């Protein structure tokens, strides 16, 4: 959509090639992120010492 | 619009060539011509084909 190319172009490039074509045009969100995790307070049921 | 549909449909009509040629020998290949013009295209056909 954003950079006018066609599915049959860019089915043979990888992840890296893909993402310098979207960052040359001036697309930056080619990146995925990474949730933070959080302990529970209590011990989980049936999980004795975890 | 034109390249996209092209791109995405060309494989059918290689097939459907392929089989429309194996009815013709090789001497009918290379010498049927459009002579008298019949077949012509519309200007309005063409665009809205592709």
């Amino acid at each position: 959509f954003l950079t006018n190319t066609t599915y049959d172009i860019v089915n043979n490039d990888t992840i890296d090639v893909l993402k310098m074509k979207l960052r040359n045009q001036g697309w930056p969100f080619v990146e995925r992120y990474n949730a933070v995790e959080i302990d529970m307070s209590v011990e989980p049921l049936r999980s004795p010492g975890q | 619009a034109c390249r996209d549909k092209t791109s995405a449909n060309w494989r059918g009509y290689s097939v459907l060539v392929s089989r429309y040629r194996s009815l013709i020998p090789n001497e009918l290949f290379e010498s049927l011509r459009n002579i008298s013009g019949e077949y012509n295209i519309n200007p309005q056909d063409e665009h809205s084909f592709f």
